[PDB]
DNA sequence: GCTACTGGGGCCGAGGGTGTTCCGAGCAGTGCTC
DNA sequence: CACTGGTGGTCGCCGCGGTTGGAACACTCTAAGATATTAGA
DNA sequence: GACCACCAGTG
DNA sequence: GCCCCAGTAGC
């Protein structure tokens, strides 16, 4: 039972409703829940199979030094970077 | 891209809905108010959705609820179960034929009944006793147990009276609502595991016999005492207090996680 | 065992009777004693009073597709009458009764009775051979290129048009078959020929009338080769089930198949 | 140590930087971290003190039935509702 | 709002910053690349921030990092510590006066030294041995341990050389050990400062500006940090610094060193009685 | 010696600390010409500069304007253990601690303390003299005095606000001085327990000489945002009087009166 | 970025042989101040 | 509603008695017909 | 020199 | 009658 949060941007309403099937949409495109590993992987299958055009990010609680992990689908101005294993987020300029 | 139900242990206990139309918007379970206030319901994460009077469900809504494996339960006043819709084939043939085989043979049926007794009262049933005798012992033990909980919680008690006619007496309402919650999640569990709720051993004849057996096993261990506690405080909203209290009880007791292995260990009498 | 199909409306209760309010305003008052089963097609909205009434009079509600093409949900889930479930289960557990029911299924599917020497597995092999020859014979009758039944279970769009039409047709047939098994009060998982699967009885009863109409219709749609063959086969099976009243004719067939076990029915 | 998510809306940049001190801004206004209870309470002090005119909702992992809880600050079209103990989100129409 | 610091155990081990200028944007610790890529950094959620050559921190950045209790460590080749900056008054008077009282008396000092020896090696030190003799025994045991790990991982060994000034052409093992133990000295210094002690008031090491850090870190150095550096040196990769930082991060997470550092300090100083 | 740098970037040119300004005026600084560098707001430090200051052992202290606040400092926790153990030995011994307290009293008030007085008795004398000074300044500058009343900001009396700000600045420069000299701000003699006790002591020595009468001088007026006015007035007083430079010998004499061999 | 509106079209995403691996101080005149 | 840009204005956000489970595979059977293996259940 | 506050314009 | 899909501004 790990906590999950999924932030979608510019996805079709199909993925939004599908995420609303299991997760709670607290804000526009921000879904929160508490799922297991398999359920999380299935949710990521829904995202990778239905995002199509937008950018989605999924973060879940783990035993890492940061306490959580996250992966992305699509492109966004905020790109994850790897700092010696500690993955942060960088903000790309226009271009 | 398919849509499949999640296991029962990873779900929440129940969600009560009332006064509003239940639609499917963009593939999601949505409860629309008379004022237009849309309220999404994570149907895939709930074990059962109780539909109080005033709920107008749509065809796509019952379809979606059935597809994600979430039992729909139309309830009346005090949460008493009226109807239910679920997967038309959620039963696994091996477990269903096993349950039916134990129900047909009277020897294995007696084994399962005595196993239910021993799991209920923590001591083996008296030997060479029939099913009717064990049921009468169950009646006296349950009566004296209601009395003992009444004297311990300081509640005025005179009898069960599950018919809301003689209520006018909040303790019976609290017991009816609490045991209604337990029957909802218990029927949901029995449907999920692949068994038949109508094929029972103790409460034979009734359409939800197995639900009454399994739930009657663990009723007083968790759910009824909390109903007496809610009844002693005498709140203005007994239904809400009983629902919230049962929710906390199911959470702390891991009821959804223990329901299926309870069924397996009960039916495990006839090797 | 009577039933009615409601579609495109809201089901309320007026003066203690089921009413189906249409988009145009055409009320359809239904007395509680006139129907024992209500099939809810797409486009219907159910009110709480209607479910309470159907519950208190014991009316079965089954949310289905159009003409019972798919069975989405059903009231009284897991089986309502326990005596019918234990009747079907008793028929399926005893090997003699099971073989009797299987033999009746054979005699109903093909006009000729099966050889008496054979067991369930041998009758299964005979079934396989006859179905093979039927696939070939239909393939020649409708003039469609036939390479076999093999399809790709992972991706639907990787199979032949004929396999798509057959698969969709058998899907709809499992729809109406499941509707008949639920309306009759029996468990779809308790099968005789097919076993182990949660819809084995659906496969058993559906295999009896499969190649009588719906599969030939699938070969016809495959011959015409439309743009959307799955939708054309589904609507074609819908029209077949509506025009020929397949669901109505299935329930006596179920009761007779189970009746050939020579055990007293629940009734 | 529990997981923390803070999603802000129409807040001055002071609160966005302050939240950037302890949390990871993975999306525009969406912050994710792993903090203790007292650190969470302090972060909420920052949120309530700095939002002033925006709506910020914070959720954290717990041992409740849903596995997490959340609270809001400021008005929003998505308002929390209580369903017999289980807190969901309703969308107020225009 | 005061923004008070976070406990050290809840923080992340370390973050290395290689190039760009470090600014404070709306109160945020931001690393700006020469291409314009802004990278916000949770300065409040990390124990120590390492600054490699090429970084140009601002005044508000040092003010912010100090205010949230995050140690700044300027490093050079293989991340060997060059400088540091922290709170100007982040030391607790009671613990500092206790450490000082232990350092002043010769007897208490010898007690703390014997505690360090007993916690470092699996056997207590011989009795009535002075500080110099125990330091020599420590030197011999440490040399034999270096040789032993070198023979276990099969690395061409010549002897421990601390500073990169004495490095030769292809000496990579001392580079890996120096980077790893540099990380350990970083988090150890951050723990000593956070706990309120003085990093310069040492017992085994004396006179060096980080004597106590070298003591506390030398206690638990060889348990996990050094042999992993011998392993990475055996692999001989292309980017040894990043690999050593990865392995040290996973060791600090697994052994939970950042949380155990302060109890080790208090248990070492406790022997002074 | 020390130098204040502000409004420019600190780099290294041919082995020297260079301060580069927006006007293009380079400020070259040899490695041995400064013992400490006070970094005011507006300074960005290059890595080579910190590396050079480390190689030559120069202290870097990030402060506010004229050391009004002390935000950070290099060599955290002190780099010289000898001075730390010197102050600590002065603090743990009752005789030496009493000697240092008496020196603080003699350097604060123009007359030596009454003999055979304990630290708590000298503390009471100190409190009484402080009260008489508060009343005297209130009468001199014509400020309505009610006491040292403050609610732990704006919802309070203005005079206590000005006094609070002024003492904050003085704790700033005093902290910068204690850090520059190489001693711990937490090890105090009169004040004990808090991490800035020594700052409160040395600041208490010179508190009512300049900064507090200036706080009452601004309280005599009624300007908007008295915090900024008091902070700026204290800044200009610390620059004009060279308080940071004069505070280090004061510390060395206060600790020196313990009659201990001081570190060189 | 998200959200509301509003006709037009479709009722739709399947396929089944089987089971088994609280306390000091002062000091002014009981309160202030440290 | 988030991001961007330029210019004027500040260098600030304080106080200080001490201490107490699922899929890979392994199979039955039959009738056509490569009279062996294979397609269908 | 570094950094914040303000006020729209655009997608 | 219910629901998805597409375009179309609007902030
Ligand atoms: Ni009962
Ligand atoms: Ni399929
Ligand atoms: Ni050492
Ligand atoms: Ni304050
Ligand atoms: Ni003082
Ligand atoms: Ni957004
Ligand atoms: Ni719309
Ligand atoms: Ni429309
Ligand atoms: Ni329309
Ligand atoms: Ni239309
Ligand atoms: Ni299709
Ligand atoms: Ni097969
Ligand atoms: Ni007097
Ligand atoms: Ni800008
Ligand atoms: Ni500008
Ligand atoms: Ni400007
Ligand atoms: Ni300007
Ligand atoms: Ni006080
Ligand atoms: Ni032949
Ligand atoms: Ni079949
Ligand atoms: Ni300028
Ligand atoms: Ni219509």
């Amino acid at each position: 039972m790990s906590m999950l949060v999924v932030v979608t941007e510019n996805v079709p309403p199909r993925l939004r409703g599908r995420l609303a099937i299991w997760l709670l949409e607290v804000r526009a495109g921000v879904y929160v829940g508490d799922v297991s590993a398999k359920i999380r992987e299935m949710i990521w299958e829904q995202i990778a199979g239905l995002a199509e055009e937008g950018n989605v990010v999924m973060a879940w609680a783990t035993n890492t030094e940061t306490g959580f992990e996250f992966q992305t689908f699509g492109l966004n101005r905020r790109t994850p970077v790897d700092l010696d294993g500690l993955r942060l987020v960088s903000f790309l300029p226009v271009g | 891209l398919p849509l499949n139900p999640i296991p029962l242990k990873d779900r929440v206990s129940m969600i009560f809905l009332q006064y509003g139309q239940i639609d499917v918007i963009d593939g999601a379970f949505v409860l629309i108010d008379k004022t237009g206030i849309r309220t999404h319901i994570p149907v895939g994460s709930v074990a059962c959705i109780m539909l109080e009077p005033g709920t107008r469900v749509s065809h796509a809504a019952v379809r979606l609820a059935a597809q994600v494996g979430t039992l729909l339960v139309w309830v009346g006043e005090a949460g008493v179960r009226v109807y239910a819709s679920g997967q038309p084939g959620g039963a696994r043939s091996d477990k269903l034929l096993y349950q039916a085989k134990l129900a047909l043979d009277e020897d294995l049926r007696l084994k399962v009944v005595r196993k239910m007794f021993e799991l209920r009262f923590g001591e083996p049933a008296p030997a060479r006793r029939s099913v009717e005798q064990l049921r009468g012992i169950e009646g006296s033990r349950v009566r004296a147990t209601y009395a003992l909980l009444a004297k311990q919680y300081g509640v005025t008690w005179n009898g069960r009276r599950y018919d809301p006619k003689d209520w006018e007496d909040t303790i019976n309402q609290c017991i009816s609502a609490a045991t209604s919650c337990l029957y909802g999640v218990t029927e949901a569990a029995i449907l999920a595991a692949g068994y038949a709720p109508a094929i029972g051993f103790v409460h034979t004849g009734k359409p939800l016999s197995f639900v009454y057996d399994i739930a009657d096993i663990i009723k007083f261990d968790t759910v009824v005492p909390k109903a007496f506690e809610i009844a002693r405080r005498n709140p203005g909203e007994p239904d809400r207090e009983v629902r919230l209290a049962c929710r906390d009880i199911f959470r702390s007791s891991k009821t959804l996680a223990k329901l299926i292995p309870l069924i397996e260990d009960v039916l495990a009498a006839g090797e």
